[PDB]
């Protein structure tokens, strides 16, 4: 009644992408893709540093 | 049978019944939205969309 819904920016399949990069983001190269480019670390020697 | 119209959630009419037949009719409000214009800078190109 004059009310409009507009979409989001990000798609839901979008939002799913980033939390797929952020998630093997994160299992591959622990926090160094926070720093810089991802450096890939086995994910037991993540753990051992964590 | 007795019922000539029919309400969404919110008050509003969304149904009814043509009185010289007895088909029932759904209402969807006329379609509306704003105008958004799309632009490059007037310092770069007049072109829009
Ligand atoms: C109304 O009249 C039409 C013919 O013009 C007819 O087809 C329809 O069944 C009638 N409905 C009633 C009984 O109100």
């Amino acid at each position: 009644n004059g009310l409009t819904v507009l979409p989001p920016l990000l798609t839901d399949e979008m939002i799913a992408q980033y939390t797929s990069a952020l998630l093997a983001g994160t299992i591959t190269s622990g926090w160094t893709f926070g720093a810089g480019a991802a450096l890939q670390i086995p994910f037991a020697m993540q753990m051992a540093y964590r | 049978p007795f019922q000539q119209f029919g309400r969404d959630i919110a008050d509003t009419t969304d149904a009814v019944r043509d009185p010289q037949t007895l088909e029932i009719l759904d209402i969807t409000p006329c379609s509306f939205g704003g105008v958004s214009v799309i632009t490059p800078g007037t310092n770069t190109s007049n072109q829009v969309a």
